[PDB]
DNA sequence: CTCTGAATCTCTTCCGACGCGCCGCGA
RNA sequence: UCCGCGGCGCG
DNA sequence: TCGGAAGAGATTCAGAG
């Protein structure tokens, strides 16, 4: 999965409990960017949340 | 006072086209007002027959 | 998702005769529910009709 | 689904969703037991969702999405003309349907429509699958279809084959009144452009600047039999509105029998006499006397007797040969004086009224296809032209234009002495304009409208 | 004198009134506003430097710290404008601000700074306007339309009684801010005057009255006049002014000077008061009755009990004046009410009024405004004063100030944005004033009362939102932590601006793609003006009056060329001459007149001057002095036209062209012919398509060669020289010696746009236009571009036409045409397509572009690459592959008994499919461009590596190119320098160009501009290998592309196009016509000499639609050719070139008093050769609009080129040799193809596609779907007795998913079987109204 | 002098053609 | 294989 | 997660008690 998102901050791993999957999301300040990436058979893509 | 054969100046000219967009504004708003009239009159006698 | 808007145990499969586990593929066993799941063998129409 | 996987969700389902999302919190408030006012709160935001969801925007403000509109609610997939009951209920679309634009063709019957072949292929390739297997051409479907697809000239032997009694329906948009749907039998041409017979364009109100077409073919027998017995043109003489006739010429054909009707008081072989009409074309065609001339002619004419048998008479009568010419196509049964004066527009209406209710059906339609063949020839072989010498402006205009500014000034000087009031100096200026312009008129009619000519 | 270049055909004018101003650059205001909007200011008055002012600096107070604002600049624009559009990237800038953060101690002064810290933000990207004042968004042309709305100000407004329908008028005043809510103050059919703010409620106005810090007596005071009286005992005296009596009737008797005088029951007229101000009367004696029936001013007071008696807005009882008199205040006030002048209206609203104080008003007004929450008096004096008077929630702009003040008459021009109680209280006197009748309602509709808002306004307001919201999130940051340790770079976040500024250029309902099937429909989109948009009017609500022409549009708005349909009237182009005054109202130039004489000076005149003055009529004809002929010279004033002597004349207009645009003003004789047509004419003008090769229009307008110029198409010499170089792409041209600047290599470079994709698929092409060695000067055209020729507008074609009706093939407007037409390809057109292509990463597997195609013949393949792509010039047809692509089908899992019948059947049911692109259906073509885009770190496969090595090449060979060019210029300008003196030519020239550069002729300046130039060398070849470097990097780099796609690829197809029936071509005085016949070059009527007609025409419209000037177009063309005849005879005979020269300056000297007035004696014998061989195919004749040429000089004309003077010749009929009876009119006419083609409309549907919720076919073409049974058809159907058609139409046609597969299984067997269903769309509307709630179900089952 | 009914006033809701064609955009 | 919203365009 | 016409409700005026 993406490491950092487009503004260089760092990553963190959550359950997108509805869609039941893992997917990648960005926090600044401990609170979310409103940025994720997800899972979609072996290419991982990204967005606004 | 010039007829269409001679020139008519600029001002017989602006003059005139108040009618020409008068009408086509007319035939413009027409249009819907006839095209709704029509559809209630549909309505109101489509269930009479011989 | 199963209880979503889209929960195929209710509203059926979204494929004809296809049991979301995967359990029964064709119409040898048309008409019949999936143990794992409540998804029955059935036609996509009933997407349709069910509310 | 969308581009880059992405999903466009219908507004119901995030109505859903919020109402399904505030029923899950007031759940949650209720079974944890919170206090009176939480879920007082929750519970009015409930009702507020479902609101929304049944009916959004129908009281106070309106939901709205990502894109400041209002999400479309229940209610609102019934409501309105993009409602669930105008658009789809009524208003289908159809399929065996396609649109072109149309085209002036001279040459059709009354009954038949000139249609593109691609159209024709494209419309009848379930027909030409089957015809095309019951030959025996094709064994199976996709076998018919590569063949098609490859244009076997076979197919489109099969194709002319198929459609020989087959009528299409004919649609201009807005069709505002039943005459805006009829029946034609098609005929195949080369090209892309559907070709109407002129006569029934005028009943459809279309013209020839690029009004496009729409048209659609009956499936089964018993449509295709209500297409011919009710809608073929031939049957839709008469409009509903009113008992005159619709199929009724104008433009090239009037001018063209107005042209030929009209004489003059000297022209080349005036006075002599003619045994039969015959005589009178052969006269004309070989160019030693013009249509204008007037001439005694022999002609036979026949009336309906008290029986109902076509009793004949043989007379001279004074006429002019264009007269003659026109008569050699009238059907038996019709008087002559009907033709013998200068035919206009409204002539030539009550000409095919009066046939059709002394005769039948048939001969009519056949009279007016009759009409505008000859219409349109000798209209073309007239060569009528407009030219700018044509437009004689009345050379009386000028003064009377100096008479009426001599005039407005008069009035306009005897207000400036005070004598009247200015609503009534107007109201004089205007009267007097509106007379000369009458004058200027009536001097331009009459200079157009006569001329002197030796005898 | 004509320039050289325009010695070629040099167009004969006939305008007879003299032109005293060029027309203007006609782009000017798009360019103009939008340098206004990025151009540098120190002042700070508009655009970057104005938004960032009225916003910045930003301060926190418990943070005890600033943001403040230094400047403000534009960064390079990283790409250029065709890499932008190949690319799809939008062309933008980066806007960068220095910015400083300051935090002071924490002791007084506040003002006592600690620290200082700056720094550059890169607070955003901004679209920049190409040189052609177009934008580029994304990939595409965008072009921002100026919008017309009403101005900020304060308006009057009256209705005649339509709302309550009495009879009686009621009156009603607006005032408009620039931004914030809007107020407005309204009578009522009882007479009450009552506010309304944002149109929310209906209050009585007194409680604004008080919420403004004003007491009832005080209200009372301002806006009415207060008479006064007297008690004594019980003797009444009143204090008079004379006029005060007039108006009432004397019904009692009235005393003067101690005299009583009164002829009861009579009206007080002049003489009475003329009498009483001789009498000079002050005070009188008044009946009871008199006093009584009058209002209580103000309150009263009783020292002997300390107590009130007398309240507000009262009435007169006699007890209260017996005690107020008793009590000691024997002087009472009361107001006057004038039945017409001092109507009660306010007292009425004060009796009315809800609300007892300040603060009860206020608290009324905040729950208006807030409802549903508990009032408070901070609360609703916060929302008022923040609403009305904080000059960042609400802005009358200074042209509201301006509008403000000029309508209240106020000597003022300029104040503060925010309202004041003395602008509410003297609206509100106005408007009591109208109401009374001594004034007048005023008229929005009128052009000096809207207001053009262009491009920058726009932008920079759209900017001002992204600096607010910026702001929002600085506070913010500055309120939650520290000040010390961080950048003002991270504190703003770009984000918001970006997000604002692009939603504006691409969102926007003015934003609107950009059309460009011609230069002239370019310039006409650029131009145009429309009334819709933010803040404008709505095409349901637009009544007819805002559609109606308006007096004051002329010489402003253009009347003619308003789009036709439901957008008439709310879209208009700009005038010809029209220009925007800076505060935005339409501006008009007119030439001053001086006692009789026309100055030639120019003065621009608004819609209110212009109607303050006197403007003569443009055709006025004058002598040489400048005095009119005629004494009673026809003018126009006040929005009236009339006569007046020739002192009064106060302005001229400036030419006769004025009143219209552009596109009319291309029509030639448009002073012949209605407005209808015209109009039609006009704008289907804008519609023509660029022919295969250009033609010269022979009646034009001259317009042509500004409109050509000025359009962004044509390539100009923006530098005069000679024309050194030329091929079928590139253009270098030698600078002269003195024009040259010091320094430069003396060569300029010119590049084609040699084919691509217009916006709506026409051609785009530039052709080289001159050859080896030409001269060419400054201004002067190079090269054309579509639809030109020589820099001249050639949108149509010259056809040879007869008016006549031809065996009905021309019914109804329609249009017969020779095959000959067709045969020179006159009509034939160029048109390109773009398909594209995208690879994606899709799950069960990745989705590859490849050459390995499954099911499919290797025949169709081999016109692709083993890549999978097509070669280009490749011909392709209908249904055949371009590019391969192939879809991954997942796992496929089969049985082992289907596994063994898959294998007896073959290799189907492969888990991976075809998904190839295809050429779209009937479209054939050639294959013109193919081009990738790939992301980053994926490998380049053979037609990528290819296509990268052959574009890298071009890149080098270019640069290269350029370098040996310049340089060869450069060291041209040291031959020049060195030849000067000091000369060693042939010493130097057995030395190579180094040891030219290198070595020194002399030691003086002239060794100077050596080694200047030997730098500039240096320079120039380290900036083409840095140029050149960053190129190859560009090149070589990836693509961001899109989500979920690996790589695009994009084919280019080119198709050509011809003239077949059904296609719709036109002529320019508006008579459209399909064509509806092709014929046999023999068939066509032909004229004495045997030459055939080209284009039949019937006349029969023209007498209907009046459209008389197009026929004398037509004979103007039959003496244009007919010159061009002889002089082409005259040429082929191969005579002295004298007789031809003479016989051309008779030609051009045959117009009566024309300001043309070209003579020949300069031109050497060479160049008249040259004039002659563009002269052969016919003399082009320039006729202006209003000036046009007379039927004189037309018969004149004629006979100079001896053809029948009627313009009407004989005529033979082809198909049968004889003659016709009548002449006919043969001319030349000019011709246009209407971008209507029939195979972009013949559809056919037999069965497709449907659709997933209500299972009925699919709309459209592009889905292949069929057309609508509308409602009106089906009533259609009903009206008839076809009842099982309709069944059929219906069920199984359409709806029946079960129902249309049994027919076409029974079609297919040749049974015309029929089983109706249920349509489907039923049973949705049934499972509808269930899920509502209402249970609905059939019954008998 | 008070009460009820009728009349008038205020507020809210509904309507204001049919048909095709392209372009853009889509938290 | 697709719900549109906005925009021009022709009837 | 914009004006017009019609209907319903509220308020005011006149007549009768
Ligand atoms: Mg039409
Ligand atoms: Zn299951």
């Amino acid at each position: 999965a993406p490491q950092q998102d487009p503004e260089g901050n760092k990553t963190m791993v959550r359950f997108s409990r509805k869609t039941k999957q893992q997917y990648v999301s960005s926090e600044k300040d401990g609170k979310a960017t409103g940025w994720s990436a997800f899972y979609v058979d072996g290419k991982w893509v990204e967005g606004k949340k | 006072t010039a007829n269409f054969r001679e020139g008519l100046n600029v001002l017989q000219y602006f003059i005139s086209t108040h009618g020409a967009r008068k009408g086509l504004a007319d035939t413009a708003l027409k249009t819907a007002n006839s095209g709704y009239l029509t559809r209630r009159l549909v309505d109101v006698a489509q269930d009479l027959v011989v | 998702e199963r209880d979503g808007l889209f929960c195929a145990r209710i509203f059926g499969p979204v494929k004809d005769y296809e049991c979301l586990c995967g359990k029964y593929k064709r119409l040898k066993h048309r008409g019949v529910i999936c143990e794992k799941c409540g998804v029955e063998v059935t036609q996509t129409k009933v997407r349709r009709e069910r509310m | 689904p969308l581009d880059g996987g992405r999903f466009a969700t219908s507004d119901l389902n995030d109505l859903y969703r919020r109402v399904i999302n505030r029923n899950n919190r007031l759940k949650r408030l209720l079974d944890l037991a919170a206090p009176d006012i939480i879920v007082r709160n929750e519970k009015r935001m409930l009702q507020e969702a479902v609101d929304a969801l049944l009916d959004n925007g129908r009281r106070g403000r309106a939901i709205t999405g990502s894109n400041k509109r209002p999400l479309k609610s229940l209610a609102d997939m019934i409501k309105g003309k993009q409602g669930r009951f105008r658009q789809n209920l009524l208003g289908k679309r159809v399929d065996y349907s396609g649109r072109s634009v149309i085209t002036v063709g001279p040459y059709l019957r009354l009954h038949q429509c000139g249609l593109p072949k691609k159209m024709a292929l494209e419309l009848f390739k379930p027909f030409i699958y089957g015809k095309l297997e019951l030959r025996g051409l094709a064994t199976t479907i996709k076998a018919a279809k590569k063949m098609v697809e490859r244009e076997e000239a076979v197919v489109w032997d099969i194709l002319d084959e198929v459609i020989r009694e087959h009528p299409v329906l004919l649609n201009r948009a807005p069709t505002l009144h039943r005459l805006g749907i009829q029946a034609f039998e098609p005929v195949l041409i080369e090209g892309k452009a559907i070709q109407l017979h002129p006569l029934v364009c005028a009943a459809y109100n279309a013209d020839f600047d690029g009004d496009q077409m729409a048209v659609h073919v009956p499936l089964t027998l018993e449509a295709q039999l209500e297409a011919r017995a009710l809608m073929m043109s031939t049957n839709n003489i008469l409009s509903p509105a009113n008992g005159e006739p619709i199929i009724v010429p104008s433009q090239d054909v009037v001018l063209g029998l107005y042209y030929m009707t009209r004489d003059c008081v000297n022209a080349k072989g005036e006075g002599m006499v003619l045994t039969g009409p015959k005589e009178a074309e052969r006269l004309y065609r070989s160019g030693l006397a013009s249509l204008h001339a007037r001439v005694k002619v022999r002609i036979t004419e026949y009336e309906k007797d008290a029986n109902g048998e076509l009793v004949a008479k043989t007379s001279l009568k004074d006429t002019t040969v264009g007269r003659a010419i026109l008569w050699m196509i009238v059907p038996k049964g019709l008087p002559y004086s009907i033709v013998n004066q200068a035919l206009g527009k409204k002539a030539i209406s009550k000409m095919l009224n009066t046939c059709y209710r002394i005769l039948g059906l048939k001969p009519t339609v056949i009279f007016a296809d009759q009409i505008m063949y000859t219409g349109f020839a000798y209209a073309a072989r007239s060569g009528a032209s407009v030219g700018i010498d044509d437009m004689v402006i009345p050379e009386k205009k000028h003064e009377i234009i100096s008479e009426a500014e001599a005039e407005v000034a008069e009035i306009q000087e005897q207000f400036q002495s005070g004598l009247v009031t200015a609503g009534e100096r107007y109201n004089k200026v205007i009267d007097i304009w509106a007379a000369a312009n009458d004058r200027v008129s009536k001097a331009m009619m009459d200079n157009l409208q006569t001329e002197t000519v030796i005898n | 004198v004509y320039s050289y270049t325009e010695k070629k055909r040099i167009r004969k004018d006939f305008g007879k009134r003299p032109q005293v101003l060029d027309v203007p650059y006609l782009l000017s205001i798009q360019l103009d506003s939008f340098q206004k909007f990025i151009e540098q200011d120190p002042e700070g008055q508009y655009g970057l430097e104005a938004a960032f002012r009225s916003v910045f600096p930003i301060q926190s107070y418990s943070g005890n710290s600033e943001l403040q604002y230094v400047s403000y600049r534009l960064g390079e624009p990283v790409f250029d404008v065709q890499e932008c559009q190949i690319r799809g990237v939008t062309y933008s800038a980066p806007l960068r601000v220095k910015l400083r953060l300051v935090i002071y101690e924490r002791e007084a002064p506040e003002g006592t700074v600690k620290d200082i810290k700056e720094q550059e933000v890169y607070m955003g990207e901004i679209p920049l306007m190409t040189d052609n004042g177009t934008f580029v968004i994304n990939g595409t042309e965008r072009v921002i339309v100026s919008q017309l709305h009403r101005s900020p100000g304060v308006f009057f407004d009256s209705d005649k009684g339509k709302t309550h329908s009495s009879g009686k008028v009621l009156y009603n005043a607006r005032i408009i801010p620039y931004r914030g809510s809007w107020l407005d103050f309204e009578f009522d059919p009882k007479d009450n005057l009552f506010v309304r703010i944002d149109r929310r409620r209906k209050l009585p106005a007194t409680i604004i009255l008080r919420a403004l810090n004003y007491t009832t007596e005080q209200i009372l005071d301002l806006f009415f006049e207060k008479v006064i009286f007297e008690i004594r005992d019980n003797k009444l005296q009143m204090e008079l002014v004379p006029e005060r009596l007039r108006g009432e009737t004397a019904s009692f008797d009235i005393e003067a000077n101690g005299k009583v005088y009164v002829e009861k029951g009579r009206r007080i007229t002049a003489r009475h008061i003329r009498q009483l101000e001789k009498d000079d009367v002050k005070l009188i004696e008044v009946p009871v009755e008199y006093i009584a029936g009058k209002v209580v001013a103000k309150d009263y007071i009783d020292e002997s009990t300390g107590e009130l008696i007398c309240a507000a807005n009262m009435e007169l009882s006699l007890d209260l004046l017996a005690k107020l008199s008793q009590s000691g205040h024997k002087r009472i006030e009361t107001l006057f009410t004038n039945d017409l002048d001092h109507g009660p209206y306010i007292s009425e609203t004060l009796r009315v009024d809800p609300t007892n104080d300040r603060l009860s008003a206020l608290v009324e007004i905040y729950r208006m405004m807030r409802p549903g929450e508990p009032p408070t008096r901070e609360a609703a004096e916060s929302l008022f004063e923040n609403l009305f008077f904080s000059e960042d929630r609400y802005d009358l702009s200074a042209v509201g100030r301006m509008k403000f003040n000029r309508s209240l008459l106020r000597e003022e021009i300029e104040g503060s944005g925010i309202l004041s109680k003395d602008d509410i209280i003297d609206v509100m006197k106005k408007l009591i004033d109208i109401r009374n009748g001594k004034g007048e309602v005023d008229d929005i509709d009128h052009l000096g009362n809207r207001r053009i808002r262009s491009v920058g306004e726009m932008a920079e307001n759209q900017f001002r939102v992204g600096l607010v919201r910026v702001e929002r999130a600085v506070k913010e940051r500055l309120s939650l932590g520290d000040l010390d340790t961080l950048m003002p770079q991270d504190m703003i976040n770009a984000k918001p601006i970006s997000a604002a500024v692009k939603e504006f250029f691409g969102s926007s309902q003015l934003s609107q793609f950009m059309d460009q099937n011609n230069p002239l429909s370019e310039i006409t989109h650029k131009r145009r003006i429309s009334a819709l948009g933010p803040g404008g009017l709505t095409r349901e609500r637009a009544g007819f009056e805002v559609r109606d022409v308006h007096p004051t549009h002329y010489g402003r708005v253009c009347p003619i060329e308003t789009p036709e349909g439901p957008n008439i009237g709310l879209i208009n182009s700009l005038s010809v001459y029209a220009q925007t005054n800076e505060y935005g109202f339409l501006e008009t130039p007119y030439r001053k007149v001086t006692d009789g004489v026309v100055t030639d000076e120019i003065h621009y005149l608004s819609a209110i001057e212009e109607g303050n003055y006197v403007i003569a009529q443009a055709n006025s004809n004058l002598d040489e002095e400048g005095h009119f002929v005629e004494d009673l010279v026809t003018c126009r004033s006040k929005g009236e036209s009339s006569l007046f002597s020739r002192d009064q004349v106060d302005y001229m207009d400036v030419s006769t062209q004025q009143v219209v645009s552009v596109g009319a003003s291309l029509i030639p004789f448009l002073e012949h012919d209605d407005a209808n047509r015209a109009l039609m004419g006009a704008n289907m003008q804008r519609q023509a398509v660029p022919t295969l090769r250009a033609d010269k229009p022979l009646v034009g307008t001259g317009m042509e060669r500004a409109v050509a110029v000025d359009s962004g198409v044509t390539a100009v010499a923006k530098r005069g020289g000679v024309v050194q170089y030329v091929d079928a792409s590139r253009i270098v041209i030698k600078v002269n010696e003195d024009e040259m600047y010091p320094g430069e290599a003396g060569i300029d470079i010119y590049n084609l746009t040699k084919y691509t994709r217009s916006n709506q698929n026409t051609c785009i092409n530039q052709m080289p236009c001159v050859s080896l060695g030409e001269p060419v000067e400054r201004g002067d055209v190079l090269a054309d571009g579509p639809s030109t020729d020589l820099g001249e507008l050639a949108l149509g074609q010259n056809m040879r036409v007869a008016f006549m009706p031809w065996n009905g093939y021309n019914f109804e407007d329609s249009i017969l045409v020779s095959e000959r037409v067709v045969q020179e390809d006159r009509f034939t057109t160029i048109h390109i397509q773009e398909l594209a292509c995208v690879s994606r990463d899709t799950k069960l597997g990745p989705e590859e572009i490849t050459a390995d195609i499954p099911n499919v013949g290797e025949a169709a393949l081999s016109k692709l690459d083993e890549s999978g792509i097509v070669y280009i010039g490749a011909e392709v047809t209908g249904g055949d592959i371009l590019v391969g692509k192939v879809t991954p089908k997942g796992e496929t899992q089969l049985t082992p008994e289907e596994k063994l019948l898959r294998a007896i059947f073959g290799e189907k049911a492969s888990d991976v499919k075809d998904s190839s692109l295809r050429v779209p259906n009937g479209v054939s073509g050639t294959v013109i461009d193919v081009q990738v885009f790939t992301r980053d770190g994926v490998e380049k496969d053979k037609r990528a590596l290819e296509i990268e090595e052959m574009q890298l090449k071009q890149a080098k060979k270019d640069l290269s190119e350029e370098l040996q060019i310049l340089e060869a210029g450069l060291f041209s300008r040291i031959r020049a320098v060195l030849v000067a003196g000091g000369v060693e030519a042939e010493k130097l020239d057995k030395l190579p160009r180094d040891r030219w550069l290198e070595l020194g002729l002399t030691d003086e300046e002239k060794q100077n501009q050596l080694e200047q130039l030997a730098e500039q060398y240096d320079e120039l070849k380290h900036e083409f290998e840095k140029k050149l470097e960053a190129k190859r990097r560009k090149i070589t780099q990836g693509d961001d592309l899109a989500p979920g796609v690996l790589k695009i690829v994009k084919v280019y197809l080119a198709v050509k196009r011809r003239i077949q029936p059904g296609d719709k071509m036109a002529g320019r005085h508006g008579n459209k016509g399909v064509i509806s016949k092709i014929n046999p070059i023999e068939d066509m009527p032909y004229d004495e000499n045997g030459t055939p007609v080209d284009i039949v025409l019937n006349p029969l419209g023209v007498p209907s639609r009046m459209n008389i000037g197009q026929i004398l177009e037509t004979h103007l063309g039959m003496a244009a050719k007919g010159i061009g005849d002889k002089i082409n005879a005259m040429l082929k005979q191969q005579q002295e070139v004298a007789k031809l020269r003479e016989f051309i300056q008779r030609a051009y000297d045959l117009g009566a008093d024309v300001r043309q007035k070209v003579d020949l004696s300069t031109f050497s014998d060479e160049e008249v050769m040259r004039l002659a061989e563009n002269l052969r195919k016919g003399m082009p004749i320039a006729t202006p609009v209003f000036d046009g040429a007379k039927e004189a000089e037309i018969k004149e004309l004629l006979k100079l080129g001896d053809l029948p003077t009627s313009g009407q010749i004989r005529l033979y009929d082809g198909r049968t040799g004889e003659q016709f009876e009548r002449p006919v009119t043969v001319g030349y006419m000019y011709m246009l193809k209407l971008n209507h083609l029939v195979d972009d409309k013949m559809h056919a549907r037999s069965t497709g596609s449907y659709s997933l919720v209500t299972q009925q076919p699919l709309g459209g073409k592009a889905q292949f779907g069929g057309q609508r049974f509308g409602e009106m058809e089906v009533w259609a159907l009903e009206a008839y007795g076809a009842a099982y058609t309709l069944q059929e139409m219906l069920t199984v046609k359409s709806d029946d998913v079960n129902g249309r597969t049994k027919m076409y299984k029974n079609i297919v067997d040749g049974n015309h079987q029929m089983e109706p269903g249920m349509p489907e769309s039923f049973n949705v509307l049934l499972k509808e109204i269930r899920s509502l709630g209402i249970n609905i179900e059939l019954e008998d089952e």
